[PDB]
């Protein structure tokens, strides 16, 4: 019931955002706030009203909230909502950086306020109904409309110290992977709804009917791979993964942007939704590819993250290699490795966006991004190395935060099923500490490697010392007491782990 | 003794407190908040270990709450507490507590006064968590905030990019050492099904009745962590480089904290590894081999904090060969004395420092014991504990406790290393000495407890770890009559070598031999070298040859062919009309052909 509303809310706000503009230029950021405000107090009623902690595992399908509305019957297709713990949480996530991201723009006045919000706000809209939809098409109607917004901003808004061709290259680069794996995705749904026609003679796009479909070994495997390189486009991948790099480079400089859309979230979520449970076999017969892939995908990500010269490539390469470790997490049919990649997912999520966040102050003090040009900016700032220092620590898995409980929930269950995939990465682990380390002492230790760094720099403002604040205690908190966050999701994770072993 | 948790909450809430006051506060108000924290955790200990010893020594348990529940993977925040327990918080929080006093009197008019002391707190909060764990995951959670502290204060002046370097190879070194712990966990749980020291122990012989590979998998995973931690073979090169931080952090490191992690590590799984012989003595001939290499490069150093980083790991190698011989209280008994004098004899170090006001080596130091008597007697005292002169120090009664259950499991090669490195010990310690010098409450307590009265304290590990095998009387005399004498020997050939003019030193140095022997245990025995060009040089490489992204450049590959084959297929709209026609007549030809043939 309050499906709709989760996904119209922001569509909705975005529009007041825009038209309201007339009234002021300090007015769409409020309507933007009271618009994840409301998003976020929903979805938080949600889990309080859900009660997902007391939920057992009954089997797929198991929603703890369902909306069904048809939209076009002639295939089948249905605006068809529904909510368990893992969709609720990705939707907590979502709206918690909603509002970080309406945060971190306050202070933009620019002319076209009003349709930056509108971008941000079908963005959001966007993966909340992609975290939500379990209709085929309207899953794969909304992971391509979170493209256009992210497209226009990225270009449009984009970095203004690169040129404005760099920042087209790298939006066009980034629509063109999206939107083609994205078609890949859509091949293997109607190849899948097709299947299912000739075996039974009902046209359906649901999920819960396409979960009994008899298919051969071979097509299942193919539909298995279009759904994966999808996934993969948007994990990311090895070597489907530069466009993230080229995006969060040539992003808008505030921030905020970083956290809309290119944050990653939503690909594993598709792979533990939709790729295990409509395919197990081929899932199964996949996994030492795909665990490969992710060893493969921690090494190289690591190994890019210290050969970068810039800090928020450097960002992006550490989001590769610990989405790697996702993607390793997933192929394995543990609960405690599924359960770990939640918690992974959930603290990446928080600390990329800390990350993304302190960078971006950064380059508002300084003006660069090359940390060759900068040095020794411990001594010449208040707040910003510190909360670094921080963030770094914990993106290197260091206990205390949730990152390092997510990756060693991942290596116990992996380990359990493969221990060699587990050894190599958590020689991957040692790789993560090395290139925190590296950007630590590149960027705020040392002596002022320029000028612009060699005078005193002014003090981070008070809303975003206490947003990167609250992401600092809410990291804490997870690392330190992660048990509401594995009763949110136990029941959801129980149900894949259980469908994807006892269907192999 | 319910107050257990709030020997880890007073340095954490010193650390916070310290952190987000920024420096804003007087160095007092920070000195304050720093040694306050760390001496109320010391008061809280010495309340708990009075009420451990009135209730007649009983391993007591708090459990917080919950870490993760998954599941069968049941990971709690419970502390624990029995004699080992208490012996290593005691020290940690004690010695701790002697060096936030004396960094507090040293540290005056430094910036980053509360950094350094919130730093402090931390390591001190995250090693009482160590040492209070009741499972491996809490206990991997103070190893690794140990490791972070230790890097946050090694390269504490951040000006200097040699100690960040120094900071970030400790912390890669020590961060290959808790991945390998990382192994023996997983390993563990696989097996065992559990974390806790107790319940692993206890399931570990119904186990492993049918096959014992894993276990020995494990307790080798868990002897590379603790070689990763306490600086010993093949993970000891990065303190002699982490030597460039300041010198209450070289106190807390060497001394009470960060490479006793390692000998807690073993002797809290000690049953595991009794279970598994052939890794016990793999661990006994780790730490020989070990304590002989490092008294071997503390021969030739020529800096004080370089000599003192290789008699830590001489003292750590002897703690490892106590282990490997089934000597669990002699290697806690040599823990808490080593603790006692290389603090006394770091805080010395620092003061030497101070009155020399110049980083120079030991060469053009000389006839220091007149200007700072002193000084000079807390280096004399810490360097008789050290080398362990008989009757009188405390390290003479723990070296020869260790040599004792060398005698008694039979372990003859072990005792030949122990004999031989106490040797050099008394030679590389005197030989510092004489060079150096010829040519204050914490003190005072430190100056007290490196004697004989640091043997007097005894550590109640009683029905904690198990009681060695009995020496013979006759055997055990001879025993220390042997120690003391070579002790007492060595310490009298350096007397003969470097208190005079040097001239038969100098000779040995002069000849080819001594230049080859001198810089190969100059550099650690080549280890460092070997690191660089074995892992570090190919690290390097691969960045560098990766740095370009092909794997992009690869997926953009189809990009370039679509652009040319855009660019060959342009050419057929040349605009001419002729050309056109001829086109259309073409494929006229080619779609009759294709209908033609099929
Ligand atoms: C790993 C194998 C298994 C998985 C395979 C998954 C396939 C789908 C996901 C990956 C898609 C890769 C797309 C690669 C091109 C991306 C866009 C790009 O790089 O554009 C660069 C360039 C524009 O920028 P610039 O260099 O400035 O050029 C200005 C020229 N005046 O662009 C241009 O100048 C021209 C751009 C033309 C349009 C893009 C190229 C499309 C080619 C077909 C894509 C479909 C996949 C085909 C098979 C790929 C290999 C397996
Ligand atoms: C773009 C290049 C073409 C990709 C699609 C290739 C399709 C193909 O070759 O299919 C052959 C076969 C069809 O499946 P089949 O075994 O006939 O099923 C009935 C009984 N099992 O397919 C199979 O047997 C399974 C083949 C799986 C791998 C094919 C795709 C690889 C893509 C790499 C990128
Ligand atoms: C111990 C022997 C037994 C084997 C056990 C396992 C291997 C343990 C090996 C430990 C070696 C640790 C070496 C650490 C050196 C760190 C110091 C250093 O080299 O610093 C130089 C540089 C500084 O970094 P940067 O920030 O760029 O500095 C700015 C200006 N210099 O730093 C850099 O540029 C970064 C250097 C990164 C080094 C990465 C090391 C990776 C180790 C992987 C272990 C794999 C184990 C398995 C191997 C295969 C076994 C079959
Ligand atoms: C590793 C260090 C030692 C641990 C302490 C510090 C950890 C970090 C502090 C921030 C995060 C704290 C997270 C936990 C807060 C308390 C809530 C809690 O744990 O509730 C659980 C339990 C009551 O629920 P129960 O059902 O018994 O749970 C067991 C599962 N069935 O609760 C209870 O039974 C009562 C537990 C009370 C614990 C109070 C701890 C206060 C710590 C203050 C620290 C201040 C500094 C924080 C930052 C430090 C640096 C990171
Ligand atoms: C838990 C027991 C121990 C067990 C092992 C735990 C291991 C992991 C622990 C991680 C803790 C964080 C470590 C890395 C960040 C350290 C930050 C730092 O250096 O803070 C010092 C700095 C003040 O230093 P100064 O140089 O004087 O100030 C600069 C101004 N010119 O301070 C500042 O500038 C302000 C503070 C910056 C952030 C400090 C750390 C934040 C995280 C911990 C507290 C979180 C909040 C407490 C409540 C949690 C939820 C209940
Ligand atoms: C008795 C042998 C050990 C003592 C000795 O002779 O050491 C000499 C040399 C180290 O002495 P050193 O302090 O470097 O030189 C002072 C004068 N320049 O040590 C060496 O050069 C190595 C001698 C190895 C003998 C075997």
């Amino acid at each position: 019931m309050l499906l709709p509303w989760l996904i119209l809310i922001p569509f909705i706000g975005g529009f007041l955002c825009w038209q309201t503009e007339r009234f002021g230029v300090k007015v769409p950021r409020w309507i933007a706030l009271i618009t994840m405000g409301l998003t976020l107090a929903l979805s938080l009623q949600l889990w309080l009203q859900g009660g997902y902690s007391l939920t057992q595992s009954a089997g797929i399908p198991q929603w703890q909230s369902e909306f069904d509305m048809p939209w076009i019957p002639r295939f089948g297709i249905s605006i068809h909502l529904a909510i368990d713990g893992l969709s609720l949480l990705m939707v907590v996530l979502t709206g918690l950086l909603g509002v970080l991201a309406v945060l971190c723009s306050w202070k933009e006045i620019e002319k076209y306020q009003g349709f930056f919000h509108l971008n941000l706000m079908w963005i959001l809209g966007g993966v909340i109904g992609v975290f939500l939809a379990i209709d085929m098409f309207l899953f794969f109607f909304f992971w391509e409309m979170m493209l256009v917004p992210m497209y226009f901003l990225i270009a449009l808004w984009g970095h203004k110290a690169s040129d404005g061709k760099t920042r087209i290259t790298a939006a066009t680069k980034f629509f063109i992977y999206t939107q083609a794996s994205g078609l890949v995705m859509l091949i293997a749904i109607l190849a899948l709804v097709f299947v299912h026609y000739n075996a039974t003679g009902v046209w359906t796009f649901n999920y819960e009917e396409l979960l009994n479909t008899p298919m051969s070994s071979g097509v299942e495997y193919l539909l298995m791979l279009g759904f994966f390189i999808a996934f993969a486009v948007k994990m990311p991948v090895v070597p489907l993964h530069g466009w993230l790099p080229d995006a969060h480079s040539q992003a808008p400089t505030a921030g905020s942007v970083d956290l809309a859309g290119i944050l990653l979230k939503t690909a594993a979520y598709g792979l533990l939704r939709f790729s295990l449970p409509l395919f197990p076999n081929a899932s199964a017969e996949f996994a030492p590819i795909a665990m490969w892939l992710g060893v493969i995908g921690i090494f190289y990500g690591a190994w890019m993250a210290f050969a970068q010269t810039d800090i928020k490539r450097l960002i992006a390469y550490t989001s590769v290699s610990h989405m790697g470790f996702v993607l390793i997490a997933i192929y394995t049919g543990s609960q405690l490795a599924y359960q770990g990649a939640v918690i992974q997912m959930i603290a990446h999520g928080l600390s990329a966006a800390g990350l993304f966040i302190l960078c971006g102050q950064l380059y508002e003090r300084i003006h660069t991004r090359d940390m060759r040009m900068m040095g020794g900016l411990w001594s010449k700032m208040k707040w910003l190395p510190a909360l670094s220092l921080f963030f770094a620590v914990a993106t290197l898995g260091m206990p205390g935060t949730g990152n390092f409980v997510g990756e060693f929930m991942i290596l116990f269950g992996s380990f359990q099923v493969v221990p060699v995939i587990t050894v190599i990465s958590t020689f991957g682990l040692v790789f993560a500490s090395v290139y925190s380390l590296a950007m630590l002492h590149r960027a705020y230790f040392g002596k002022a490697k320029s000028q612009i760094a060699s005078q005193e720099l002014p003090g981070m403002s008070l809303r975003e010392l206490f947003m990167i604040l609250l992401l600092v205690v809410l990291l804490v908190l997870l690392g330190f007491y992660p048990q509401p966050i594995l009763d949110t999701s136990h029941s959801a994770i129980g149900n894949i782990q259980q469908w994807f072993v006892n269907s192999v | 003794m319910n107050m257990l948790a709030l020997t880890i909450i007073l340095p954490l809430i010193g650390f916070v407190l310290l952190a987000f006051s920024r420096g804003r506060w007087s160095e007092n108000v920070s000195a304050i908040v720093g040694v306050g924290s760390v001496g109320l955790a010391a008061l809280v200990t010495a309340f708990i270990g009075v009420d451990f010893f009135a209730n007649g020594e009983q391993t007591y348990s708090q459990p917080l709450w919950t870490w993760m529940s998954v599941g069968d993977f049941n990971i709690g925040f419970n502390l624990v507490l029995d004699g080992l327990s208490l012996t290593m918080l005691s020290v940690v929080t004690g010695v701790g507590f002697l060096i936030h006093m004396y960094a507090s009197w040293y540290m005056r008019g430094e910036e980053g006064y509360s950094r350094f002391f919130a730093y402090t707190n931390l390591f001190i909060a995250s090693m009482v968590v160590l040492v209070l764990a009741d499972n491996l995951l809490l206990m991997y959670l103070g190893w690794e905030g140990v490791g972070l502290c230790s890097y946050l204060l090694i390269g504490f002046y951040y000006t200097d990019p040699k100690n960040g370097a120094a900071a970030m190879k400790a912390f890669v070194v020590t961060r290959v050492g808790d991945v390998f712990l990382a192994f023996a966990l997983f390993i563990l749980y696989n097996e065992l099904g559990t974390l806790n020291f107790r319940e692993m122990v206890e399931l570990a012989p119904a186990h492993f009745a049918d096959g014992n590979n894993m276990l020995m998998w494990a307790t080798l995973m868990l002897l590379g962590g603790a070689v990763g931690k306490s600086a010993q073979l093949p993970l000891q090169t990065w303190l002699a480089d982490a030597m460039a931080g300041p010198t209450p952090v070289s106190a807390l490191i060497h001394a009470a904290t960060m490479v006793t992690a390692g000998v807690y590590l073993i002797a809290r799984t000690h049953g595991l590894f009794l279970m598994t012989p052939e890794v016990l003595h793999l661990v006994g001939i780790v730490g020989a081999v070990t304590l002989l290499l490092a008294g071997f490069a503390a021969l030739v150093q020529t800096d004080i904090k370089r000599v003192l980083a290789y008699s830590t790991m001489s003292q750590i190698g002897y703690m490892f060969l106590a282990l490997g011989v089934q000597a669990w209280d002699a290697a806690i008994f040599h823990l808490m004395t080593h603790a006692f004098f290389k603090a006394l004899l770091f805080l010395a170090s620092g003061s030497v420092i101070l009155a020399c006001h110049h980083e120079q080596n030991i060469f053009k130091m000389g006839g220091l014991r007149k200007s700072i008597p002193l000084v000079y007697l807390c280096f004399l005292v810490g360097g008789a504990a050290l080398s362990a002169l008989p009757l009188v120090t405390a390290g003479f009664f723990s070296k020869d406790e260790i040599l004792a259950g060398a005698m008694a499991n039979g372990h003859i090669n072990l005792m030949v290393a122990g004999l031989v490195g106490a040797f050099m010990t008394s030679l590389y310690t005197f030989r510092m000495i004489f060079i150096v010098f010829h040519g204050s409450l914490p003190l005072i307590v430190l100056l007290i407890l490196s004697t004989f009265v640091g043997a007097l304290i005894v550590p109640p590990l009683q029905g904690v770890l198990p009681q060695t095998t009995e020496l013979a009387h006759g055997s055990m005399l001879t025993l220390e009559i042997t120690s003391g004498v070579v002790a007492v020997v060595g310490i009298l050939l350096a007397a003969w070598l470097w208190l005079g003019k040097r001239t038969l030193v100098t000779s040995i140095a002069n000849s080819a031999p001594g230049r080859l022997l001198s810089t190969w245990w100059y550099n650690a025995w080549g280890f460092d070298w070997l690191y660089d060009k074995v892992f570090v040089k190919p690290f390097l490489g691969i960045a560098w040859l990766l740095k370009r992204d092909p794997l992009n450049s690869m997926m953009n590959i189809p990009a370039v062919l679509s652009r040319f084959a855009g660019k060959g297929l342009l050419l057929s709209e040349n605009g001419y009309l002729r050309w056109y026609v001829a086109s259309m007549s073409i494929g006229a030809v080619v779609v009759l052909a294709l209908l033609m043939v099929l």
